[PDB]
């Protein structure tokens, strides 16, 4: 959208070289812009689904998501970062919203090499920046 | 360079060297204070032999710190008393509650760093050293001690936090229990010092029946269910189906006014909580760790009511170490003393920059 958010983009996987594609999602549900190497187009209804749930007190949330053909498995999920990773070893996925609780994401595939709660302090970071710019 | 564990309980702490086989000390989680005011408090064996002239604390209630200035003298005088070390010269590796709130592992993170000056610390979830323990990085763990008692679901080396079920049913209310049905048949035991002696009573002759109605049927038609035991004092007590009534208490929580289902269905329940896709890791890997979980036929019982509520042709496997008293600390010795795992450690440089809230970055 602004050469600010792709200088957000550009940094983190800059900074995080486990960093194998990203997706912003803006405040209306919608992509802002993402990296050449995927698509969420697709997924957007499950992805913007996550995004909004608020769960009662007796119901069960989404446990699993499907990415451009990828199944992860949910292991973290506060208002700030929800985490998927793929049981079969094709990676993870950082989803934190924008902004906190909110409609907006900044969503980070990771490769499998890495334990996707290590990029999270940086990814977290790089949404709060967002706030702003979307 | 060789690391510290302290595994600190609502009972009893567990505390020794990373890379040993077992706790070089364990002993009880209490403070005690002169009853009139020779030392200003004691801790652990100590307070427990001078009971007497003593008012006694447990600084740590359903396995949560809940008085931190009795929390810090058992922390002092397991660097210095019982394990004899300088605390600035050793990481020290410290376990917690599922789901300690997070204002508590920043005032332990603060308390090592600034109090006891320690170059590096981590923190981990009990439970999840007990899988790491059976050599499992998945499955699901019931942790059940004097307390507390958990249904802990892990993926790879994580607990999974919305599937944590929490039960404030444990072992002193099992003592508890076991001293309120003795009166029915006629002895009598209400003082501090009385439920030790159940304690004791508890720990040597209850087991988990297979059949609860059945065993039932078979103590009170004979007295081949019957044990004796003898009181410090010298009486000769009988005692027949309190053996078995007691710990069903954990498997039927009305047994003391309790609404909760028992921690067969929890467990249950916390399978169901997760994915599918895991589920028959987690029904394979069902690890028991905690003294609670000592009765005999408590694995066999478990395994019988859980293929009940499963799917009919699910693999059901119920893992009891021997050792299991001691699971949570042998994971964090094992987990302390790996090589891989150096990079791991909260260091006091990190400290020096991010303040306590350093602890939610680097340990889950
Ligand atoms: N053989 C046994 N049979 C039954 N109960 C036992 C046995 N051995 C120990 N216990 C009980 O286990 C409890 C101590 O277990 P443990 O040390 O694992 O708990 P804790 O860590 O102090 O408490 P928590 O984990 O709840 O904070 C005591 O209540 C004790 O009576
Ligand atoms: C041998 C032993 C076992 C234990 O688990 O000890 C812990 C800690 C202990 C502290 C008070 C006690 C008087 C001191 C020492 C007993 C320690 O309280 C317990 O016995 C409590 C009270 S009865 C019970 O079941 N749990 C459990
Ligand atoms: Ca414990």
């Amino acid at each position: 959208m602004s050469e600010k958010i792709e200088g957000i983009i550009d940094d983190l996987l800059n900074v995080e070289e486990n960093a194998d594609a990203i997706a912003i999602i803006g405040k209306d549900g919608q992509i802002v812009t993402q990296t050449e190497n995927w698509n969420v187009s697709n997924d957007l209804e499950i992805i913007n689904e996550l995004l909004n749930e608020k769960l009662a007190l007796g119901e069960k949330g989404i446990t699993s998501l499907s990415i451009q053909g990828i199944k992860y498995m949910i292991v973290e999920n506060t208002e700030e970062r929800k985490i998927g990773t793929n049981i079969t070893g094709k990676g993870h996925v950082l989803i934190c919203p924008i902004p906190i609780g909110g409609p907006g994401a900044l969503i980070a595939y990771v490769n499998p090499r890495a334990g996707p709660r290590d990029l999270l302090f940086n990814v977290q970071e790089y949404a709060k920046k967002l706030i702003n710019l979307i | 360079t060789t690391a510290l564990v302290c595994d600190n309980g609502s009972g009893l702490v567990k505390a020794g060297f990373a890379g040993d086989d077992a706790p070089r000390a364990v002993f009880p989680s209490i403070v005690g204070r002169p009853r009139h005011q020779q030392k200003d408090s004691y801790v652990g064996d100590e307070a427990q032999s001078k009971r007497g002239i003593l008012t006694l604390k447990y600084p740590i209630e359903h396995g949560i710190i809940t008085n931190w200035d009795d929390m810090e003298k058992i922390w002092h005088h397991t660097f210095y008393n019982e394990l004899r070390v300088a605390p600035e010269e050793h990481p020290t590796l410290l376990t917690e509650a599922p789901l300690n709130p997070k204002a508590n592992r920043e005032k332990m993170t603060q308390i090592m760093f600034e109090t006891f000056n320690v170059p590096a610390m981590y923190v981990a979830i009990q439970a999840v050293l007990s899988l790491y323990a059976s050599g499992r990085t998945t499955g699901i763990v019931l942790d059940s001690g004097d307390g507390v008692t958990h249904n802990v679901p892990i993926y790879e080396g994580y607990a999974l936090p919305h599937a944590i079920m929490r039960l404030d049913l444990a072992g002193r209310d099992l003592t508890d229990y076991l001293m309120k049905i003795l009166t029915e048949r006629g002895y009598s035991f209400v003082t501090t010092a009385e439920r030790e002696i159940v304690r004791d009573i508890k720990e040597k002759l209850c087991y988990v029946a297979l059949d609860f109605e059945n065993e039932m049927a078979t103590a009170a038609s004979s007295s081949s269910l019957e044990k004796s035991y003898e009181l410090p004092d010298g009486q000769v007590i009988t005692i027949g189906n309190e053996r078995f009534r007691c710990p069903e208490t954990l498997f039927q929580p009305s047994f003391i006014g309790m609404e909760s289902a028992g921690i067969h269905e929890t467990t249950y329940n916390s399978i169901m909580k997760c994915d599918i896709d895991i589920r028959k890791d987690l029904y394979a890997n069902n690890v028991m760790s905690g003294g609670t979980t000592m009765y005999p036929g408590i694995a066999d019982r478990m395994q019988k009511e859980i293929t009940a509520l499963a799917p009919s042709t699910m693999k059901i496997k119920i893992i009891a170490p021997p050792e299991r008293k001691y699971s949570v600390w042998i994971g964090g010795s094992i987990l302390a003393s790996l090589s891989t795992f150096q990079q791991m450690w909260i260091t006091k440089q990190e400290y020096d920059e991010a303040g306590p809230s350093i602890v939610h970055r680097k340990c889950f």
